[PDB]
């Protein structure tokens, strides 16, 4: 029954990832006064499936100067971690569920760094360290935000936890600036605009590349569900769609930062703000 | 006919825009050897007609090889149909056969490819009257008394070709090395990517490998010399090697420090390869199947494959063949070594190199 | 560094009367009288700045090109601060077949001038890199195209042509299509240079009338 | 705020091959 | 707005300069220091809580709900004019005789040398071409040949959709150019009935 | 036999529908013709509507669009980037310069056609071709992809 | 020759030849905008934010006591 | 310590750059060019003066008619040819349409290199409208070959000024909605403010021109100091900034689009009736009706389309305020129907030479901003 529940979870995750990448193309097109994919299937509804099948019959490039095992292992590790994080969202009852998902998302750094070590490109090694530095820098603000969230999460028996079923079903109006910081931290983790300067998958083709992008979009959906649980009073389909629309909307209208600019932002703005909010919420919670 | 083939219509000094006067049909032009032959003919200003069975994507690389109008591409070739063969040779004074096979399939057997098609090709070539030369390719180990089926069907087809077209040249090269070959590539796929590499007996059978560019030059040298019509030539490199020596050279070149080969008796190798040979028919042909995983390869490994004494070889064509073990021929296998090819520390010789060069290379 | 924005109103005028009269009429005689050893020949002709005026052309030796250019940059009446280009023209009938040409612009008084040096293939021209910073790439291009060596340049190397390119293409005796051409070889697996062959050779049309009077 | 994309007949009402008035182009001066 | 701030400076020399000296207060393009409480709250609501990102977001959301400028090719087309320079073509008189008389003016004016012409006299004494080639891969589509022709024989027609799969299909000889003219004759005549008022 | 051949033909139909509807080209914006290729990707013509995504790396690229003149200095770099694309791949030559040298055909510095360096599937004529003409050429390349039958050829080997 | 092109029957002088070209309408075209044309007070924004956050903190206190 | 420079190769895929870094800070930049050098200066010696005119469209192929202008003016000065009034007005009007096209592409490609994708897609539809204006008068969307010696090639078709006025009536709104995404945005400011600063002395010492020169506080516009055609009649302002910034160049370029709109509106109301070509029949070809009815016109048509006019012996340098700066042609005439030497001066060649002194002290993510703000096209750089 656990294997059945996990496969029944896995099916809409992949279907949703295909529909997310189509919806990103089409919403980005509608903001730019065009159409986006319409030809490939009726209303363009077959475009992600033909992208996946095109990459399926695409030639796998295995460079004969790299280490083949780590090269194969990097997108597998990314994909596996995304699927495991989704299972932790929906098929768990653990006491420290948010800490579990934070631990899983801290493991997601390895696919980037294994891709940087494996492929023998000069600037893949240069960009992997930058991407890892960005993700590493914003993980701390995510953790301090979780500290602020957990100060008010108590179940019926009186025990404090990070269990998702014990979270309240009303929006957390008291933590609006922390919610905004959380959303920009999600944007920084997924390497989206305005942090998309670093790429690391420059040597990958066919289904290894497809695994990289499925992992990226599934991680975006994980973080969207986490933000909707923590701040928006629950996990729902409408909230997932609205937050995804917001992320595409921000990608349509903004330019990106330099490397040192978002490093200064994450180490001089977001971390002191989350720590100061934690101290204020701890003072309130007494 | 004699040397009017190479002289009578030759216009221009011999580059891409010149005219050599040769109209040639190459069967199996998208293959390993055929692509090099088509490049050799077309770069001197010859019209080359290329029929093919495969998809156009696998034949697109032949389109580049000649000037406008000189590479002719005919898709959907069916060699059981005489109309396609008749259309493909209808303007050619040279026919070159590179069609061959290594494994049997439920649609194609060794006799269909090595016997029936060369016989019908030689007959249709002799019917036209304008074909002055027919170059047929066979193997160095071809023999009617061979236990391997492909060598026997090749020798039988050689006999049929020399019967139906009496001035056809039979060419019998050894193992051909190249970037896209079937000799070092499968041996490297056997040294790596497998738990163990079987070697038939002691590996003391002798071979004479040769380079693909030398065979491509040999075809043009045959087309120059009128005496070579009706003859049989054996093409082999300047070194005679055993299979154990070839394996040792590949293991030294690849920089592998663990000999994963094991020497096995021939019955054990045949017992290994027997389950995937009784099921080779009723199957359309599978990808990534080695041509060394057959009993015919085991029978070939129990014999020498060298140039016979007194035979016509490279020297009668004026060609000094290149070495196969070292030089440009061994450079592709040097790219598959552990870690990468790479230069080195590059600091002993950068001592008296000028100023901007060391900083450019960050030495 | 001149022509700073000073008037906040719309200006309906170009220059002043006295300085424009001096630049358009007296500048040739002025340059000849003040620095006579620098000038060997002068032409006053159809005016780079506008169709309505006249402007000078100064001929000088290579031994005094740098002091003349420093004088033309820094003198209070001739403030030629901008060097627009350096180029060459080939005259194969002359003993010294090259004319190196320098154009200058004066933002202070809305003027322009042209400076010429005549050399052959083996006489070096002093560089103007220290006087004008744009002289670097233009001298590199002139060396690339004509083979004029500029002595004292920091790094005189070719800038426009191919990597192994020997030969100077803008000479009159260099062919339009050149000597070599480029193709991909399937056997060598490399892009290879070969001697030139053309499918259709270039057709030269000789249109020139035997009654025409203007040919010089 | 002026809108991009004008509607029907508000821009390029006549195609250049269906000019509504014949054109008389001077090619020489009367002098 | 185009105003500057100490801190929003993109470089390091100016960042070091603004935090160690007050030379930026002399420059009129800088935003001045807030002087009272309400100005401090306005500056903080500018820096924190964004509100400059939000104006661009409101504009792009307005564009999301606006009209689109995409045409559905090949069911819908763009807009061109009778002067448009497309595929070259050779023309006839209404009787069916060729207009071309082998004057070789279009071959002389062609800056690409894309035209090759040979001629002799026809069996009825007429002056006509025996070869008229246009290398369409050498052509630059300038229209100078159309200007040089004194009998309106060579034109650039209104066709732009003529991509092929082999390059030998783009070396036009005389017969194909006459076939193009026989295809496009009515459209070419309609275009030339307007463009003869100007040329 | 009839059923399995019918299934194999439908596998070719689906694979060709996928490959033609997911062409990811690589941009060589060498010259003039690149601006018309930018106009093809813009909101009026919308190359993204047909499933076309421009990719920066050759490893994810399905096609090459040579849009501009090719010089002797640029030819080995173009060849090297072409060799790094994985199979199956196509080449679209755009404009007179890439087609046959064009206006620079008799120059000492220009390759007379990108045919001389790489093989080409579809030639688009013009100097420049319009963006709509480039759409016509890309739809023709899609038609060439539709006529391919890869698993039917493999089934009869 | 120009009289053959633009002249009309009964034209007395060469100065009477018509001219019909692309021209602006009588009076010209109307004028257009050339230059650039262009929020709430930070006190108001901070007041609304403080009101929302104060309501949130009151709800947090109430749910804490209920728990 | 004794820190050696780390070097980097930046793009075969047509600018090649060899950088040196001391960490995250660049110490040197060396552009390697010639990947688009097609030898057009040699090929122009083998063409007649009309034959070599479409070479100039393919130098700065974002701004075509402005490249044609300087070559035509250089020929006209040596020929002593006067242009009629309507042709001068048409040349000014289409030169300003060309400047608007170039500035739209330059600003939006710069903002796309920085990371903002929407302004590109917004501005290219306006670019499509101005391409339709090119096509309606020349039949080509880009390489028009419209400007000729002594005037323009054809007259304006009836109905063009009506549509140019209808576009100009809404272009200010388009530029306004363009600036709402970029001008008051902190990310764009933090990318552009104080990046790659150029002072006036460095601008004149490095041969700068165009909107670079105006952003460093220099009042120098060739349309106001050395005017050509009817630019002296035009009433417009020169925008001036004083930091030498990327941000200041962006603001100057937007204001220059406003001023080009002002000149376009003035040309739409003062367009005169009359000749658009010079009446010298020994330079300008006759009309097609005149050629088919008079013997002298047919002789002049035959000779002007084969041998061409003979330019008298001499030399000139003529320059135009092209939208990237000063574009100039040095024409050397021996007396024939072919140019003896035709040197082409491009502003982007001089602007790209400055990347060694402009990128010093910057980071890797600011190189693309510097390259984008110099406004370079390699057709005119690599002739
Ligand atoms: C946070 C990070 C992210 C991870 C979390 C994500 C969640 C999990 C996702 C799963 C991962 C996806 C992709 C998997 C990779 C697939 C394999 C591959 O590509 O090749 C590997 C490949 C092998 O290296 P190579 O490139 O071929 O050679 C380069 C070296 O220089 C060559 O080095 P060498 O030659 O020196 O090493 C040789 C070695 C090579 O090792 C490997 O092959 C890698 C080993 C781990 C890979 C596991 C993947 C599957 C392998 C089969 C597992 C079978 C185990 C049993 C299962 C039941 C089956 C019957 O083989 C041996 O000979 C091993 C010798 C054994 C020890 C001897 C010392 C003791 C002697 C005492 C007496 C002996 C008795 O590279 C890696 O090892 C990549 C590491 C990444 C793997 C994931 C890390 C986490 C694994 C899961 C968590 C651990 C929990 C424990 C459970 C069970 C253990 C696994
Ligand atoms: C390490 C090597 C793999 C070891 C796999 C293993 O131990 O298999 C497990 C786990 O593996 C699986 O069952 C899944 C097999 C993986 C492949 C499935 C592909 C998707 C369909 C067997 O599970 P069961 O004992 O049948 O399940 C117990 C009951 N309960 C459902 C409640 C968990
Ligand atoms: C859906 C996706 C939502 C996100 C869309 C927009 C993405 C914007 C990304 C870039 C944001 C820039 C940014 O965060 O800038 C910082 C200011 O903003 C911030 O720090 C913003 C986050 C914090 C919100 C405000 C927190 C305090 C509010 C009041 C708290 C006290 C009263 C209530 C208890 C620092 O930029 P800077 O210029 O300030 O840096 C000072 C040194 N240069
Ligand atoms: N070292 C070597 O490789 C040696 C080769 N030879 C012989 O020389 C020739 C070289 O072949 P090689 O290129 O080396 O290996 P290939 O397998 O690459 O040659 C195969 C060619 O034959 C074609 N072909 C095979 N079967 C058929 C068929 N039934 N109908 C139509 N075409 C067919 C293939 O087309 P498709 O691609 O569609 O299958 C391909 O073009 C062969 O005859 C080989 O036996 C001799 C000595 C050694
Ligand atoms: C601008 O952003 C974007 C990109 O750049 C970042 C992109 O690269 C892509 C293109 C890449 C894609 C779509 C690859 C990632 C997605 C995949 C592979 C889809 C996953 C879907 C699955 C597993 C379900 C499909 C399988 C089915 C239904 C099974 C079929 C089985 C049978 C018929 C038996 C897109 C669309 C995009 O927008
Ligand atoms: S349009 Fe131009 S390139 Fe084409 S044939 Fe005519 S003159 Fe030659
Ligand atoms: S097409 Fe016209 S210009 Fe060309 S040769 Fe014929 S008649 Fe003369
Ligand atoms: S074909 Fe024409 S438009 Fe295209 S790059 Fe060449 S010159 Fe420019």
């Amino acid at each position: 029954m656990i294997v059945a529940s996990i496969l029944i979870l896995i099916v809409p995750v992949l279907l949703s990832v295909a529909m997310f990448t189509l919806a990103e193309r089409t919403v980005m097109a509608s903001m730019q006064r065009r159409f986006g994919p319409q030809v490939s299937g009726i209303s363009g509804l077959l475009q992600p499936f033909w992208d996946g099948l095109k990459l399926g019959v695409k030639e796998p490039v295995l460079p004969d100067s790299s280490s083949a095992g780590a090269f194969a292992a990097s997108p597998m590790i990314s994909f596996v971690l995304s699927q495991v994080a989704w299972v932790g969202i929906c098929i768990s009852d653990a006491s420290f569920q948010g800490l579990v998902i934070m631990a899983i998302s801290s493991l997601a750094v390895y696919g980037v760094m294994l891709a940087g070590w494996a492929s023998n490109s000069k600037y893949a090694f240069l960009g992997c360290l930058r991407s890892v530095a960005l993700m590493v820098s914003y993980e701390l603000s995510l953790g301090a935000a979780l500290l602020s969230i957990g100060l008010f999460v108590t179940d019926g028996t009186g025990m404090k936890c990070l269990n998702f079923a014990e979270m309240p079903t009303t929006p957390q109006y008291a933590m609006l600036p922390l919610c905004l910081i959380f959303l920009v931290c999600i944007l920084a983790e997924t390497k989206r605009d305005p942090f998309d300067l670093p790429g690391y998958n420059v040597e990958y083709s066919s289904l290894g590349f497809a695994l990289f992008f499925i992992a990226e979009y599934a991680n975006m959906a994980v973080m969207s569900a986490i933000a909707s649980i923590y701040f928006l009073g629950g996990f729902s389909a409408l909230k997932i769609t609205a937050l995804f629309f917001a992320f595409v909307w921000t990608r349509g209208t903004l330019p990106r930062y330099r490397y040192d600019q978002f490093m200064r932002l994450g180490w001089k703005a977001f971390l002191p703000l989350t720590l100061a909010f934690f101290a204020l919420h701890a003072s309130v919670a007494i | 006919y004699s040397s009017t083939l190479m002289t009578a219509d030759k216009l221009g000094p011999g580059g891409r825009s010149s005219v050599s006067g040769i109209t040639a049909t190459v069967f199996g032009a998208n293959g390993f050897l055929g692509s090099y032959i088509v490049n050799e003919l077309a770069k001197r200003g010859s019209q080359v007609v290329c029929p093919f069975r495969s998809t156009e994507n696998e034949a697109m690389h032949l389109k580049q090889m000649g000037d406008l109008g000189q590479i002719v591409l005919l898709p959907e070739l069916d060699i059981r149909n005489d109309d396609d063969i008749k259309r493909a040779i209808s303007r050619s004074n040279v026919i070159i056969n590179c069609v061959g096979m290594r494994l049997q399939t439920k649609n194609w057997s060794f006799e269909d490819v090595h016997v029936d098609f060369p016989k019908r090709l030689a007959k249709l070539a002799a019917e036209t009257g304008q074909v002055q030369r027919l170059i047929h390719f066979s193997d160095m180990g071809a023999d009617e008394n061979h236990k391997s089926l492909r060598m026997r069907t090749k020798a039988v087809g050689d006999k049929e070709v020399l019967d139906a077209f009496p001035d056809a040249t039979i060419v019998r090269p050894g193992d051909i090395v190249g970037i896209e070959d079937h000799f070092y590539n499968y041996l490297i796929y056997q040294l790596t990517l497998t738990v163990f590499a079987p070697v038939v007996e002691s590996g003391s059978n002798k071979i004479q490998p040769t380079y693909v560019l030398d065979v491509a030059d040999a075809v043009a040298a045959l087309l120059r010399k009128p005496d070579t019509a009706g003859k049989t030539l054996y093409l082999g490199g300047p070194e005679v090697l055993t299979m154990r020596e070839v394996y040792d050279l590949l293991l030294k070149t690849l920089r592998i420090y663990r000999d994963d080969t094991v020497h096995l008796p021939a019955w054990a190798v045949k017992a290994m390869y027997k389950p995937f040979d009784s099921v080779r028919r009723m199957l359309p042909g599978l990808p990534m199947t080695s041509p060394l995983a057959t009993e015919d390869y085991v029978e070939e490994m129990l014999r020498d494959k060298v140039v016979p004494a007194g035979a016509l070889g490279y020297a009668d064509l004026g060609i000094v063949p290149q070495k196969v073990t070292d030089g440009l021929a061994i450079e592709p296998v040097r790219h598959a070594r552990v870690g990468g090819y790479r230069w080195g520390d590059m600091s002993a010789v950068a001592k008296d190199i000028p100023e901007s060069v060391r900083k450019y290379y960050n030495i | 560094g001149y022509a700073y924005a000073r008037k906040t109103t719309d200006k309906d005028y170009i220059a002043s009367e006295h300085m424009q009269a001096f630049g358009n009429t007296q500048l040739t005689d002025y340059i000849i009288k003040t620095v006579p050893k620098f000038v060997k020949m002068a032409v006053t002709g159809p005016a780079q700045s506008s169709v309505l005026y006249q402007e000078p052309t100064i001929y000088t030796t290579p031994e005094s090109l740098v002091p003349l250019m420093v004088f033309l940059r820094d003198h209070t009446n001739t403030q030629f601060k901008c060097l627009l280009d350096v180029t060459a023209v080939d005259f194969p009938e002359r003993a010294a077949r090259f004319e190196v040409v320098y154009h200058l612009l004066s933002p202070r008084w809305n003027n322009r001038i042209r400076v010429k040096v005549c050399v052959d293939e083996v006489t070096a021209v002093p560089t103007l890199c220290k006087v004008f910073n744009t002289a670097n790439w233009f001298e590199r291009e002139t060396w690339d195209m004509f083979g004029v060596f500029f002595s004292g340049h920091p790094d005189l190397r070719r800038i426009l042509t191919d990597y192994g390119f020997t030969g100077h293409p803008l000479r009159k005796d260099f062919p339009m299509t050149g000597y070599q051409e480029v193709r991909y070889d399937y056997g060598k697996k490399r892009v290879v240079s070969e001697p030139l062959e053309l499918t259709q050779e270039f057709r030269y049309f000789d249109f020139n009338s035997p009654w025409e009077t203007l040919n010089r | 705020f002026e809108h991009y994309l004008p509607m029907g007949l508000e821009y390029r009402k006549f195609s250049p091959g269906t000019q509504p008035v014949k054109a008389v182009v001077p090619h020489d001066s009367p002098k | 707005g185009t105003e500057r701030r100490p801190g929003e400076s993109g470089a390091w020399k100016q960042i070091e300069r603004q935090r160690y000296a007050s030379d930026w207060e002399n420059d009129p393009t800088f935003k001045r220091t807030p002087k009272n409480l309400a100005e401090v709250l306005d500056d903080s609501a500018s820096m924190l809580l964004l509100t400059d990102v939000w104006r661009g977001m409101a504009y792009t959301l307005g564009a999301f709900f606006d009209k689109k400028v995409t045409i559905m090719y090949p069911f819908e087309k763009g807009q061109l004019s009778p002067r448009f320079r497309g595929e070259h073509a050779l023309r006839r008189y209404p009787t069916g005789e060729e207009r071309c008389i082998a004057c070789k003016l279009c071959e002389a004016i062609c800056p690409a040398q894309a035209i090759t012409i040979e001629a002799e006299e026809r069996e009825d004494g007429s002056r006509r071409t025996t070869r008229y080639d246009i290398d369409m891969t050498k052509c630059i589509y300038c229209g100078f040949c159309q200007e040089a022709c004194p009998v309106d024989a060579i034109v650039e027609g209104p066709n732009f959709e003529f991509s092929t799969e082999t390059r030998e299909e783009l070396l036009y000889d005389k017969q194909k150019l006459l076939e193009n003219g026989d295809k496009w004759e009515t459209e070419i005549a309609t275009n030339l009935r307007t463009e003869s008022l100007y040329r | 036999a009839k059923g399995l051949e019918f299934v194999v033909s439908k596998v070719d139909n689906v694979v060709n529908w996928a490959r033609a509807g997911s062409i990811w080209p690589m941009t060589f914006g060498l010259a003039c013709c690149a601006v018309e290729m930018m106009h093809a990707g813009a909101s009026r013509y919308d190359l993204d509507r047909y499933g076309i995504i421009f990719r920066p790396s050759p490893r994810q690229s399905d096609a090459m669009i040579v849009a501009g003149t090719l010089t002797n200095k640029m030819a080995p770099a173009l060849r090297k980037v072409y060799d790094q694309m994985p199979e199956p791949k196509w080449v679209v030559s755009m404009g007179s310069c890439a087609n046959g040298g064009g206006y620079y055909h008799y120059s000492y510095a220009v390759v007379r056609g990108c045919d001389r360096v790489v093989p080409v599937d579809v030639y688009v004529p013009g100097c420049p071709p319009t963006a709509e003409g480039l759409l016509y050429g890309l739809l023709q390349l899609q038609k060439k992809i539709y006529r391919s039958k890869t698993t039917q050829i493999w089934y009869k080997k | 020759t120009e009289v053959l092109k633009r002249g009309f029957p009964g034209m007395k002088s060469v100065k009477d030849m018509p001219i019909v070209q692309d021209a602006p309408p009588p009076g010209g075209f109307p004028t257009i905008r050339i230059e650039r044309r262009l929020g709430p007070t930070g006190v108001a924004i901070f007041a609304g934010l403080a009101a929302i956050m104060g309501y949130g903190f009151y709800k947090l206190h109430e749910q804490r006591q209920e728990k | 310590a004794k820190v050696n420079n780390f070097t980097l190769n930046f793009g075969p895929q047509v600018l090649r750059l060899v950088l040196e870094m001391q960490g995250e800070i660049i110490m040197r930049a060396d552009p390697h060019i010639g990947l688009l050098h097609r030898g057009t200066e040699k090929l122009l010696e083998y063409k007649t003066y009309l034959q070599g005119l479409p070479y100039f469209d393919r130098l700065d192929y974002v701004s075509m008619m402005c490249m044609e202008h300087s070559y035509v003016l250089a020929i006209e000065q040596l020929l002593n040819v006067s242009v009629p009034l309507r042709g001068q007005y048409i040349r000014v009007l289409f030169s300003e349409i060309t400047r608007v096209l170039n500035h739209l592409l330059a600003i939006t490609c710069h903002s796309m290199d920085v990371g903002a994708l929407t302004p590109f897609l917004w501005a290219f539809e306006e670019r499509e409208k101005l391409f339709e204006f090119y096509e309606r008068v020349s039949g080509a969307r880009m390489h028009a070959a419209y400007f000729r010696v002594g005037g323009v090639s054809q007259d304006l078709p009836i109905g063009l000024l009506r549509d140019v006025y209808d576009w100009a009536r809404q272009f200010a709104s388009r530029l306004d909605e363009m600036e709402e995404l970029l001008t008051g945005n902190r990310i764009w400011k933090e990318r552009t403010v104080d990046v790659g600063t150029i002072t006036a002395q460095m601008a004149w010492d490095w041969g700068c021109s165009g909107p670079i020169l105006r952003a460093s506080g220099i009042d120098w516009d060739l349309r106001k100091t050395q005017p050509y055609d009817a630019y002296g009649k035009m009433q417009f302002n020169v925008p001036i900034a004083g930091h030498g910034d990327c941000y200041d160049r962006y603001l100057v370029r937007l204001q220059e689009m406003r001023e080009s709109l002002r000149i376009i509106y003035q040309c739409l109301n003062e367009m005169p009736d009359g000749l658009y070509k010079s009446p010298d029949g020994k330079v300008c070809p006759p009309s097609r009706s005149t050629m088919k009815q008079s013997m002298e016109a047919l002789i002049h048509h035959f000779k002007l389309y084969t041998e061409g006019f003979h330019v008298p012996a001499g030399e000139t340098y003529r320059a135009v305020e092209a939208p990237k700066g000063e574009f100039g042609v040095y024409l050397v005439s021996r007396g024939g129907n072919r140019p003896y030497r035709c040197k082409i001066r491009s502003p982007g060649y001089a602007h790209l030479q400055m990347t060694d002194v402009i990128s010093r002290g910057a980071m890797l993510a600011d190189v693309v901003t510097i390259i984008g703000t110099l406004d370079v096209v390699f057709g005119e750089i690599d002739r």
